[PDB]
């Protein structure tokens, strides 16, 4: 299932979002996991805002991800991370 | 182990460096089968506390903005009693085990009671009783 | 002089949450925006 | 391995991961995407339960891609792209879209601007100027000094906090230092 949400800047497209998963975190704290990809620097707004409930203030169902640290997470279970790794220099 | 290796998710020396014993050791101990044995179980399980800033530095005591304490609780799992915490260590113990539980209890304590607290305010379940395994000897201390 | 109240104000002034402008965000218990 | 094979190694592991079915996903943030991130996304509809993509942009379609002169180019070629994927996958799929604004309720002219960027029919703004100031500086120290003194005014007499500013620049290594 394939959910398209837009609108224009300030609309609240994020707001809506973040407030979602708190309630499915609020309704299910143990449920299926929750993925919240955002980009790279979006990681570490996200993760402070969804914290931010008088209600649960954290979270364990719902992560924040970059395709980084979701790619990262799922091969260290699926594998290939002992692969060393190479710098761009 | 093998598996491990193949995926690649273990380096040829972090595999022949496993002492198998001290790993299987676990799911013989008292803790073990109520893990095997349980209604509910998760592993590698991520978490974001947030908490008054203080509450970490006592230092500064002035301001009550909520700060990001985020960690790896090693395992979780339910019985028809409650729900447990369980952490491995690799701490160096045997070179008894009696006179260094106290010490190591209050090397991990604080970081125990974080997870607690991790759990019990953002499940807003409780955790009854916490364990941590140790692969030198195969040692087991409840919190 | 008409603005000597305001002056010696903004001289005496302080942050109110200064305390916590040099905390970090995110703290790891064991990524670059956070700390240990 | 390679910086860049992360995704690549994650697309096609994404299937035999089970602990992301079931899963519902979230993005947010991108107004554009690679086609090896995109490789990714699709493989995330295929195994996920629920995904939601998030864009920035007015009305897109789904059978035209954007023209060249559009605000909403990138977005709304996103769009189509994520959309025509999810068509030829038979997902069910569901929109929301948001009309009025959120971020602007209390502030009039910052509404102003974000509607009337585009069309060329431009109307201009017929009320007072409060919330929004251009500025001219003698240099870049002035103009770096400048904005310290306000940020100051907007701290110690408006009531706000350091972290509800925020500064930009298109060329940051023309500020840092001095900043």
């Amino acid at each position: 299932g394939a959910e398209f949400l837009v609108g224009r800047s300030g609309s609240g497209k994020t707001k809506l979002i973040i407030n979602s998963i708190q309630d499915e975190l609020r309704r299910a704290p143990f449920g299926k996991p929750i993925i919240f990809l955002v980009p790279d620097q979006m990681t570490f707004l996200m993760e402070y805002e969804l914290a931010k409930t008088p209600d649960m203030g954290g979270m364990i169902r719902a992560q924040v991800f970059s395709f980084s640290r979701l790619a990262w997470r799922v091969l260290q279970h699926t594998g290939g991370m002992s692969r060393p790794f190479l710098t761009s220099t | 182990v093998h598996r491990l290796y193949e995926k690649e998710l273990l380096t040829e020396e972090q595999k022949d460096a496993i002492d198998i014993e001290e790993i299987v050791q676990f799911f013989h101990t008292e803790i073990g089968g109520q893990l095997i044995g349980a209604k509910w179980k998760d592993r590698e399980i991520p978490f974001s506390l947030a908490l008054p800033a203080k509450e970490i530095y006592p230092d500064a005591h002035e301001a009550d903005e909520p700060l990001l304490v985020q960690g790896i609780i090693d395992c979780l799992y339910e019985t028809e009693d409650g729900l447990y915490l369980l952490a491995y260590k690799s701490d160096r113990i045997e070179g008894g085990f009696e006179g260094a539980a106290p010490i190591l209890k209050k090397r991990y304590e604080t970081q125990i009671q974080l997870y607690t607290k991790a759990v019990e305010q953002i499940a807003k379940t409780k955790v009854k009783g916490c364990a941590l395994y140790f692969f030198d000897g195969g040692h087991i201390l409840t919190l | 002089f008409a603005f000597d109240e305001k002056a010696r104000e903004q001289l005496s002034w302080t942050y109110p949450h200064q305390e916590v402008t040099q905390i970090r965000t995110k703290q790891s218990v064991s990524d670059e925006y956070s700390g240990r | 391995l390679h910086s860049e094979d992360y995704l690549t190694l994650l697309a096609e592991h994404i299937p035999l991961a089970e602990d992301i079915k079931g899963a519902h996903i979230y993005v947010d943030g991108f107004y554009q995407f690679t086609p090896q991130e995109f490789r990714v996304l699709e493989q995330l509809m295929v195994h996920a339960e629920h995904i939601t993509f998030s864009l920035t942009a007015d009305k897109p379609s789904y059978e035209r891609e954007p023209h060249e002169l559009e605000l909403f180019r990138m977005t709304g070629k996103t769009y189509y792209r994520l959309h025509q994927k999810a068509k030829e996958l038979n997902l069910d799929i569901t929109y929301k879209e948001l009309s009025g604004t959120e971020r602007h309720t209390k502030t009039p002219e910052l509404a102003h601007l974000e509607a009337q960027y585009e069309a060329r029919p431009a109307i201009p703004y017929a009320e007072k100027q409060e919330a929004l100031t251009v500025m001219q500086a003698a240099n870049r120290r002035a103009e770096l000094e400048g904005i310290a003194r306000e940020i100051h005014a907007l701290v110690r007499e408006k009531g706000y906090r350091y972290k509800d500013v925020a500064i930009l620049a298109r060329q940051p290594e023309d500020y840092k230092d001095m900043v």
